């Protein structure tokens, strides 16, 4: 009853994807009618978004006045009566199974039944048992077991996991042995920054735009490694190694690695290097402290 | 690079080879007798020289898996050994009897056509292995070739066991058992089709005598007017039958609750601990390397990175003694609750371990109950 | 993490999780857009008096019935007499709602159906619950109706909505003047959501794609950050408190809410559940103290009785953090149609099942310092009617009783004789009495021998008809000792051999090398559980060494003979094919 780690079994699911995003596009192409291929699969489903710190969202202003009813009975069943038959003609050639499915999303019903629900092998299986007891035991603080778990689950050739969270958190609680969430998270990012969809919200990413919880995490979590000395030219060195510009994050990561060495006239530099690296953190979507507050530290330092 | 067309014939090698592999682990790793391997040669044999004596390109033969233990079945029951189905699902699903792939991860490479013949069908889980051995059992003949009577005394034997219950009950379902048959049990459900719709829900033996068992814990205890078993230890028996203990069969049962198709045994590996789970985990890293299907070495480092790495738990009639002894207190309406939920209990334990489902078991024990009856009344 | 070093690695808390406390209340593929089941207090009369937490039930046959009976709360939660009422429309769902105390503690109730729009008041009195109907509307518009949001009647159509009110009192009937549409032609599913937001007189529409706030008695409209890229909006529910928003994604509990007093998103981050279902809805409950302020959601399913839980807190910093995950489970076959909410944590609610009419109040406790099987398709399968198929069973029962009865008196004294020079007479010329049929039936496979077409021998495995012969010795040690010197005897080639040791293996799970160990072990077995459990495991054991006791066909040199020979017939190929020993 819980989400699993493996690529989904396929073929229904895939052409039931066809039937249903075809059907889409015939719909949404005749209502803007009227308000005037795997490839084609992919442009189908492509143009479309894909006190405390509170990394905040965007609220409401500067957006639109309204709209006023649209889709009356006669109108609505206009701009469906057509494109339901030319998907009468794809649908003889999928599944019974498939049909009815179609028949029944397109009437608008939801379907009772889960993918995983009617799944259908045992090697696959035994590793949603292997993940499930690594995920338990990490959340259980039985580290050992745990441990065991994921030693006995990196071995198997079966599936890559973005799961990759369960394993920085997961490694990171661990404290047990395993070359640890560092070294995991900086695998991560040497993997994959290089050119060498259906899974991928954000917090799991690729490197060309942000790649997001991970690194700020380990970035944060390695700066209160410090906190543990009072590192950071070594945490900020492999922070200053990666080009992946779309972060400001990271620039507020250097400033405060800065503020932190400047707790003689190094210090001023090193004050100075906190000043400059808050304004080119003023490049990007904006980590804020009121930030005269920020300066306020600054001038305490000036004494 | 692959075949084209006559890959019929490695198809079949890799089928025959696949079988005999099998046979090699059942009599070396389960104490089986070398002519079981003989009786195998002739009905792969007669089913063979059947689908070669049969014309098309088209190939039109299923040799799933379920073919491979449809033949075991069928050889080992001709010879009258107490093997039943549920020590076949056992076996495959606990990775011991190598199953779950074509040529196991380590062979060739054929036209995904027959890959897909091998990987397709592969579940026996809701009476498929029941539904292709009276398959077989037409595709050559059972009557005159083979013997086609089960094993039956000892299936009630493993089912006295299974539960808890006194040998009396042996003897009881071995009474009904006679009194609806006179013992006689067959092996063939065929006319060769899809179709079907009456009669013919009970007609593979071991599910009647199942069946039977059943019915016979329900009269029998709800008519002991002798009131010779105790309202309380109908309870104790459910009691000591429910109470999750950590055996080797147990284990198993959960093994095979985790692939079983429906809600709720998977929930029932929900109600497990962490001892399951670990001794489950172990199966894992031994029977799922029997899995199926620069950065390489980068992996092998890269894994190499995190360490890959008085007996406790008791035997079978250890358990077995324990909750006989858990009953050993031997010497009004509500008592029904008592038969009620034992039976239920004692059929989720039936429908793990005989991979069927529970409307087909009830289907059948209801079927075979207004069979009594209409021979009763 | 984010303020303790912003300030300049575990948890803040221990491990604790979910129990419960159950009670009954009262009685009565492709699936659509419905919810039907309420329980709400508000006081009507208001000349300074108190809230009352009513009950809107639903009964069925087609489900043309709505019910209103009022709940006395206690530690044990009941209910009094029925109250009651009924529509022609097949009815969806019963909502009652209640502005926040920005001001006063609210009136009367609100249902969707098949066709209808209905609203009703109430006046209530001395355990009765006297309601009047506000008058319905069977449409202007030929189109079904998502929801119902509210003194204003919001509805929303398929993708139309219109602001509406409700007349005073009697006897005219409701009316709108304010309408809207977020009709969206590629979104095929049918369910849209009307909830407003603040109280600010601003709402909330919906639907699987996307979510558009709208400010209405301006002109305003926005579609709020996120659209239909990798999820859908999988349902939606104010928590409770006026600026508090609930929202269930694929893989996201989203706790929008403004921090502004325009109205917001909240980008707060979240946490994510795992699955494809569409099926999903949830629910809040707030429990308040000192100092934080913490709401428990609930997400719950039409597939799995399962409930998943997750808690987050109002320090009011606006301030919200989350702490770990937890789900629980529920009984036979079904799913919830309804879960309703209203150093440890207490949480309760109401559900109903698909297909079930129980309403079971439920409660849950944090730790624990202090089947009634009704299963239709076996009790039909049990219990069976006629009184001629009770005393028929009961006849059945006592025909097999008295035989067992036969059978313990039969053979004690079969057991009296062990050892005795009887048994041993006995066991002589049964061994090669048998051993003569044995021959006997071993001449007539010589007659049929050169069958070569199958290889089973008919009707092989047997005592070879003499039956009783089996039975009356009772010496299980002797037994197998004729049967290892009738195996002997019979070492003259071409004939059956099969160890049953290695085959007990199957039955006791471990090794048994001794046919005698085999009934040892279940000798102490049932010897704790049955009088004359030796006389039993005997005659036990007896039955087993007999069903198996083997006499197939002739030998190994016989089956390879037919072997090759069905290997012949087979063309040739096929031929070239049969492969032994493989590697």
């Amino acid at each position: 009853m819980f989400e699993v780690p493996i690529t989904l079994t396929n073929r229904k699911f895939a052409q039931r994807r066809k039937l249903k995003y075809q059907y889409i596009n015939y719909i949404s192409r005749r209502f803007d009618r009227i308000s005037k291929q795997q490839k084609k699969r992919r442009r189908e489903r492509h143009w479309r978004s894909v006190s405390f710190e509170i990394w905040r969202t965007v609220s409401s202003q500067n957006k639109q006045p309204i709209n006023k009813q649209k889709m009356t009975y006669h109108n609505f069943k206009k701009i469906e009566k057509i494109p339901l038959r030319k998907m009468e003609i794809p649908l003889l050639h999928c599944t019974k199974e498939n049909k009815l499915y179609f028949q029944s999303i397109s009437r608008g019903l939801e379907p009772l039944k889960t993918s995983t629900s009617e799944v259908r092998n045992y090697r696959t299986r035994h590793i949603v048992t292997l993940t499930d007891l690594l995920h338990l035991n990490v959340s259980r603080h039985n580290w050992s077991l745990a441990y065991k778990i994921f030693a006995t689950l990196i071995r198997i050739p079966g599936v890559q996991i973005k799961s990759l969270w369960g394993i920085g958190v997961e490694i990171l609680d661990n404290l047990s042995n395993s070359s640890s969430g560092l070294d995991f998270l900086q695998w991560m990012c040497q993997i994959y920054s290089s050119k060498s969809r259906s899974i991928v919200p954000p917090f799991q990413t690729g490197s060309r735009t942000h790649t997001a919880k991970f690194a700020i995490t380990y970035l944060w979590s390695s700066l209160i490694n410090c906190q543990k000395s009072m590192l950071i030219d070594k945490i900020s060195e492999w922070v200053l190694t990666p080009p992946f510009m779309e972060d400001a994050e990271v620039w507020f990561i250097y400033a405060s690695c800065h503020l932190l060495k400047a707790d003689i006239n190094q210090v001023i530099k090193h004050i100075h290097y906190v000043r400059t690296f808050l304004k080119i953190c003023l490049d990007k979507g904006g980590f804020a402290v009121p930030s005269r507050l920020i300066e306020n530290q600054l001038k305490s330092f000036e004494s | 690079k692959l075949i084209g067309h006559e890959a019929k014939l490695l198809f079949l090698k890799s089928f025959q080879f696949i079988l005999k592999r099998q046979i090699r682990w059942l009599i070396t790793e389960m104490r089986f007798p070398k002519e079981f391997e003989h009786v195998a040669k002739i009905i792969w044999l007669k089913i063979l020289k059947t689908i070669n004596d049969q014309p098309q390109e088209e190939l039109k033969l299923q040799l799933h898996m379920t073919s491979t233990i449809s033949i075991l079945y069928l050889a080992s029951t001709h010879l009258s050994l107490p093997v039943y189905t549920c020590d076949y699902i056992k076996w495959i699903c606990t990775a011991k009897m190598p199953y779950f792939q074509a040529s196991e991860i380590l062979r060739i490479q054929l036209p995904n056509y027959y890959v897909s013949i091998l990987e397709g069908s592969i579940s026996p889980f809701n009476g498929q292995l029941y539904n292709k051995i009276a398959l077989t059992c037409g595709m050559i003949h059972f009557k005159e070739f083979f013997n086609s009577e089960i094993s039956c005394q000892g299936l009630l034997l493993k089912l006295v066991m299974q539960c808890a219950l006194p040998p009396e009950f042996y003897f009881y379902t071995k009474q009904v058992i006679e009194f609806e048959e006179t013992d006689i049990r067959n092996l063939t459900l065929w006319e060769r089709t899809d179709e079907r719709h009456t009669g013919r829900v009970s007609n593979h033996a071991e599910l009647r005598v199942l069946s039977y068992f059943m019915l016979t814990i329900n009269w029998m205890l709800s008519f002991d007017r002798d009131r010779q078993y105790p309202l309380k230890w109908i309870l104790s028996l459910t009691e000591s039958l429910t109470q999750r203990t950590t055996t080797s069969e147990s284990i198993g049962r959960n093994i095979v609750k985790v692939v079983y198709p429906d809600k709720p045994t998977s929930s029932d590996y929900f109600q497990w601990s962490e001892e399951e789970t670990l001794e489950f985990l172990k199966w894992m890293e031994k029977q799922f390397l029997p899995t199926q299907t620069d950065q390489k070495i980068a992996r092998r480092k890269l894994y190499k990175i995190f360490p890959l790495d008085s007996t406790h738990q008791l035997t079978f009639i250890e358990d077995l003694q324990e909750r006989y002894a858990k009953q050993t207190p031997f010497f009004p309406p509500a008592r029904k609750e008592a038969i009620g939920r034992l039976l239920t209990h004692i059929a989720s334990q039936l429908l793990v371990d005989f991979a069927i489902s529970k409307e087909q078991l009830k289907d059948c024990i209801s079927r075979i109950k207004n069979a009594c009856l209409h021979r009763m009344n | 993490v984010q303020g303790a070093s912003l300030y300049c690695t575990l948890a803040e808390d221990a491990l604790d999780l979910h129990i419960v406390v159950k009670s009954l209340l009262c009685d009565t593929s492709q699936y659509i857009q419905t919810a039907s089941d309420l329980r709400n207090y508000r006081d009507g009369t208001e000349i300074i008096a108190y809230a009352s937490g009513k009950t809107g039930s639903v009964l069925n046959i087609a489900v043309l019935t709505r019910q209103n009976t009022l709940h006395l709360n206690r530690h044990n939660n009941v209910t009094s007499i029925e109250l009651h009422s009924p529509i022609k429309s097949i009815k969806i769902p019963g909502a009652s709602e209640s502005i926040g105390r920005r001001s006063n503690l609210v009136g009367i109730i609100t249902e969707n159906s098949f066709q209808i729009f209905r609203i009703e008041s109430v006046h209530s009195r001395s355990c009765d619950v006297m309601v009047s109907s506000s008058e319905p509307l069977y449409f202007v518009e030929i189109d079904d109706l998502q929801v119902v949001d509210f003194q204003f009647a919001i509805i929303d159509i398929k993708g139309n909505w219109s602001i509406g009110r409700i007349p005073k009192n009697f006897n005219n009937q409701l009316i709108d003047n304010l309408h809207g549409t977020i009709f969206d032609p590629e979104e095929l599913s049918s369910w849209k959501r009307i909830e407003w937001f603040s109280h600010f007189q601003k709402i909330l529409v919906f639907d699987r794609s996307k979510m558009i706030e709208i400010d209405f008695m301006n002109n305003w409209q926005t579609e709020v950050v996120q659209a239909k890229a990798w999820s859908n909006i999988r349902d939606y529910k104010r928590i409770d408190d006026k600026n508090g928003i609930l929202l269930t994604s694929r893989e996201i509990i989203i706790v929008g809410a403004s921090e502004s007093n325009d109205p917001v998103r909240r980008i707060s981050w979240k946490h994510d559940l795992d699955p494809d279902d569409t099926t999903l809805r949830i629910t809040v409950q707030k429990v308040k103290k000192p100092d934080h302020i913490l709401l428990v959601a609930f997400v719950y399913s039409m597939r799995h009785k399962r409930i998943y839980m997750h808690v987050f807190s109002h320090r009011k910093a606006n301030l919200f953090q989350s702490l770990g995950c937890s789900t629980v489970l529920e009984i036979p076959g079904g799913t919830p149609t309804g879960i309703e909410t209203i150093f440890e944590l207490v949480v309760d609610f109401l559900v109903k099942l698909r297909n079930s009419s129980e309403v079971y109040y439920y409660a849950l406790s944090n730790t624990q310092n202090s089947i009634i099987v009704d299963h239709p398709e076996w009790a039909s399968l049990f219990n069976n009617a006629d009184e001629r198929e009770k005393e028929s069973i009961g006849a059945l029962v006592s025909q097999i009783k008295l035989k067992e009865r036969e059978r313990i008196s039969r053979v004690q004294n079969l057991i009296e004789h062990e050892n005795s020079h009887d048994e041993d007479k006995y066991l002589q010329d049964l061994g090669y009495r048998l051993s003569i049929a044995t021959n006997e039936l071993l001449e007539s496979w010589q007659k049929t021998k050169d069958e070569s077409i199958l290889s089973g021998s008919l009707s092989h495995s047997k005592l070879k008809n003499l039956l009783e012969n089996s039975d009356s010795f009772a010496s299980i040690p002797e037994f197998s000792s004729l049967l290892d010197q009738f195996f002997q005897y019979y070492q003259d080639q071409d004939v059956t051999f099969i160890g049953f040791e290695k085959l007990l293996h199957l039955f006791l799970h471990e090794d048994v090398p001794g046919l005698d160990i085999f009934y040892n072990k279940l000798l102490q077995c049932w010897v704790l559980v049955s009088p004359q459990a030796e006389l039993l495991t005997k005659e036990i054991v007896k039955d087993i060494i007999w069903s198996l006791a083997r006499l197939e066909k002739p030998s190994l040199f016989e089956p390879i003979q037919n072997e090759i020979s069905r290997s012949l017939s087979g063309p040739y190929q096929d031929i070239i094919s049969s492969w032994d020993m493989d590697d």
